[PDB]
C-alpha cells in the first residue's frame, strides 16, 4: 500500500520480528504531532529491502517531472498523532530483526 | 553472445554517462593503468536519496553510502608527467552516510602505461533482497579493443546488504591531467 512500495519495501520470504510497544506519552501530543512524515510519492516502486529519502518532488503514480508540472507535490505527507485518538493514529516504534 | 555497449575512452572520449541498472549488469574492465576506479549506485543522482559509493583510491577500496551530492562529471585527476593522483572530487555534500566500509592499505598502479590492455576485470553487480551482490572475474589478456572471446568463472567477494535505492549508476574515470585529459581504456555496460 502506502508503507511498501513508497516508504519501505519487504520481501515475502525472509524476515524477522516486529517488536511495537506503547509510545502514547512519548511521540504523540494531544493536538498534533507534525515532525514526522512519511513517503507516498516515488516515480516507480521500490524493490523489497530498500530505502529511498529523495527530497526531489515526484507524481504518484510513476509519472516523469520536471517540476513546475503536473501532480508534482512534496514527497512527504504528515501523521498527526494524538493522545486523545484511537490505536490507529496512536504512535507506536517498530524494531524490524 | 548478448549485444555488449562498448564505451571506449580516447584523448578526447570521455564517457560515464547515467547508464541503467535495470536487472543487474555485467562490468568489464580491459585496463592497462586502472583508468576506471568506481561507481556510484543510485536512483536520483543528488544527494537527496541514498546512494553508495564504491571506489578504488589507489590505497583502499572505500565503500559507502551516504546522501552525496553527485557531482555531475565525477573524476580522479592524476598528472600523467608525475604519475600521483591529485583529486578525488566526487562528492560536494556527505549526510546520513547510512554504510561505511574501507579496506586494507595498500599502493596500486597510479600513472600511465602504454601498449596493449595488461589485465580484464569482470565484475557483476545485482540487487536481490536489499543486498548487493558484487562478484569479480580477473585473468590476464592482451588486447587493443574489441572485447575478447572468452571462458572464465566469477567468484562472489562482497554480499552486501546496502539496502538503498538502485535504478542507475556512473562510472568513476581518471582523468590523466599533463585542463582534463584520458588514455586509451574500455568499459562495458552488460545487461
Ligand atoms: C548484436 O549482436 C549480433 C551477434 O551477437 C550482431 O549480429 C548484431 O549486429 C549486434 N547488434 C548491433 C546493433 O550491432
Amino acid at each position: 500500500g502506502v508503507i511498501a512500495d513508497y516508504n519501505y519495501k519487504l520481501p515475502d520470504d525472509f524476515m524477522g520480528c516486529v517488536l511495537a510497544w506503547n509510545t502514547r506519552n512519548i511521540d504523540a501530543t494531544s493536538t498534533g504531532n507534525y515532525n514526522y512524515k512519511y513517503r507516498y510519492l516515488r516515480h516507480g516502486k521500490l524493490r523489497p529491502f530498500e530505502r529511498d529519502i529523495s527530497n526531489v518532488p515526484f507524481s504518484p503514480d510513476g509519472k516523469p517531472c520536471t517540476p513546475p508540472a503536473l501532480n508534482c507535490y512534496w514527497p512527504l505527507n504528515d501523521y498527526g498523532f494524538y493522545t486523545t485518538t484511537g490505536i490507529g493514529y496512536q504512535p507506536y516504534r517498530v524494531v524490524v530483526l | 553472445y548478448s549485444n555488449v555497449t562498448g564505451f571506449h575512452t580516447i584523448n578526447h572520449t570521455f564517457g560515464n554517462p547515467v547508464i541503467p541498472f535495470k536487472d543487474g549488469i555485467y562490468f568489464a574492465a580491459t585496463e592497462k593503468s586502472n583508468v576506471v576506479r568506481g561507481w556510484v549506485f543510485g536512483s536520483t543522482m543528488n544527494n537527496k536519496s541514498q546512494s553508495v559509493i564504491i571506489i578504488n583510491n589507489s590505497t583502499n577500496v572505500v565503500i559507502r553510502a551516504c546522501n552525496f551530492e553527485l557531482c555531475d562529471n565525477p573524476f580522479f585527476a592524476v598528472s600523467k608527467p608525475m604519475g600521483t593522483q591529485t583529486h578525488t572530487m566526487i562528492f560536494d555534500n556527505a549526510f546520513n552516510c547510512t554504510f561505511e566500509y574501507i579496506s586494507d592499505a595498500f599502493s596500486l598502479d597510479v600513472s600511465e602505461k602504454s601498449g596493449n590492455f595488461k589485465h580484464l576485470r569482470e565484475f557483476v553487480f545485482k540487487n536481490k533482497d536489499g543486498f548487493l551482490y558484487v562478484y569479480k572475474g580477473y585473468q590476464p589478456i592482451d588486447v587493443v579493443r574489441d572485447l575478447p572471446s572468452g571462458f572464465n568463472t566469477l567468484k562472489p567477494i562482497f554480499k552486501l546488504p546496502l539496502g538503498i535505492n538502485i535504478t542507475n549508476f556512473r562510472a568513476i574515470l581518471t582523468a590523466f591531467s599533463p585542463i582534463w585529459g584520458t588514455s586509451a581504456a574500455a568499459y562495458f555496460v552488460g545487461y
